[PDB]
């Protein structure tokens, strides 16, 4: 009752105003389960690639954050092989003033701005924090073999 | 330039190419009520840091920036 | 209104309103000038300058206000929400259309409405649920317990 109405309203605005380099929408008649496309950040090694994501809306939405996960494999210090994204705004820095289009654009901003000091996959963090040149090469190969 | 704010209202801003990003965040603070601590600006999927200017990103007239709350990769 | 000179006011989020005033302006006129720029009734406003709060029926020069002076704008005054927040019913002006960032529906006359010490606006039902679990503002991340 209380949550589906926002998902309805977000969807209408998404149709009339398609976001900047990002497409999303529900699967079938499941309004709490969406898919999403994400474009590559312009300077980052993921540039030009398209990344798929699963999103699940909790029943408490928008008071609790939506569960967002990558399905395309991506090489990133804060995104593991299971597609998980540990991101503060998806956990405790969550605000109900964030729509999906702005959540998705926040994720693309994370790709252009990794954080190795507080990592999720520390193996990827060390490679970044010692020679970003070799990190950018690997991340570029991952985004070209899965997301092009 | 234009800015998509958290309320969805695209707002016009009058800046010249010499303005830094911290300048732009301050103008948004006066028209939105959000401190530059909590402002994250995004153009073409990439974030914009407080140090560099608008011309350093070669952002030209009528470009549309987007505004989300400050993130922290974890 | 093309006042003889200008002053500024600062909200909790650091937002700055520039006003045109003459030293012979009453304070209730200053509150109304802010009403025509952000949509806050003088009913809700509380102004603070030089450690003292300004009373309705005096003048700016009585409080010895200068050019480039800065006023501070705070709100006038499960149940702790009603102790830090101002409830009222919205009144539409006449961009001046406001929407609730929680339910994403625009704000209408007669709707029970909420305003936080950051001078942001939401429906009463929508933000009362969110404040029941975070006590911060969805738009600017300012605690409602801020003073
Ligand atoms: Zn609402
Ligand atoms: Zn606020």
């Amino acid at each position: 009752s209380m949550a589906l109405k926002r998902i309805h309203k977000e969807l209408n605005d998404l149709a009339r105003d398609p976001p900047a380099q990002s497409r999303a929408g529900p699967v079938g008649d499941d309004m709490f389960h969406w898919q999403a496309t994400i474009m590559g950040p312009n300077d980052s090694p993921y540039q030009g690639g398209v990344f798929f994501l699963t999103i699940h809306f909790p029943t408490d939405y928008p008071f609790k954050p939506p569960k967002v996960a990558f399905t395309t494999r991506i090489y990133h210090p804060n995104i593991n092989s299971n597609g998980s994204i540990k991101l503060d705004i998806l956990r405790s820095q969550w605000s109900p003033a964030l729509t999906i289009s702005k959540v998705l654009l926040s994720i693309s901003s994370l790709l252009s701005d990794p954080n190795p000091d507080d990592p999720l996959v520390p193996e990827i963090a060390r490679i970044y924090k010692t020679d970003r040149e070799k990190y950018n090469r690997i991340a570029r190969e991952w985004t070209q073999k899965y997301a092009m | 330039i234009f800015v998509k704010t958290l309320t969805g209202k695209t707002i016009t801003l009058e800046v010249e190419p010499s303005d830094t990003i911290e300048n732009v965040k301050a103008k948004i603070q006066d028209k939105e009520g959000i401190p530059p601590d909590q402002q994250r600006l995004i153009f073409a999927g990439k974030q914009l840091e407080d140090g560099r200017t608008l011309s350093d990103y070669n952002i030209q007239k009528e470009s549309t920036l987007h505004l989300v709350l400050r993130l922290r990769g974890g | 209104p093309l006042g003889s000179m200008q002053i500024f006011v600062k909200t909790l989020t650091g937002k700055t309103i520039t006003l045109e005033v003459e030293p012979s302006d009453t304070i209730e006129n200053v509150k109304a000038k802010i009403q025509d720029k952000e949509g806050i009734p003088p009913d809700q406003q509380r102004l603070i300058f030089a450690g003292k709060q300004l009373e309705d029926g005096r003048t700016l020069s009585d409080y010895n206000i200068q050019k480039e002076s800065t006023l501070h704008l705070v709100l006038r005054l499960q149940n702790t929400i009603e102790r830090f927040t101002f409830p009222h019913k919205y009144k539409k002006r006449r961009d001046t259309d406001e929407k609730c960032t929680i339910c994403l529906s625009m704000l209408e006359d007669g709707e029970d409405v909420r305003r936080l010490p950051c001078m942001h606006l939401f429906h009463q039902l929508c933000v009362d649920q969110w404040l029941a679990m975070s006590k911060k503002c969805p738009i600017c991340r300012v605690d409602i317990e801020t003073q």
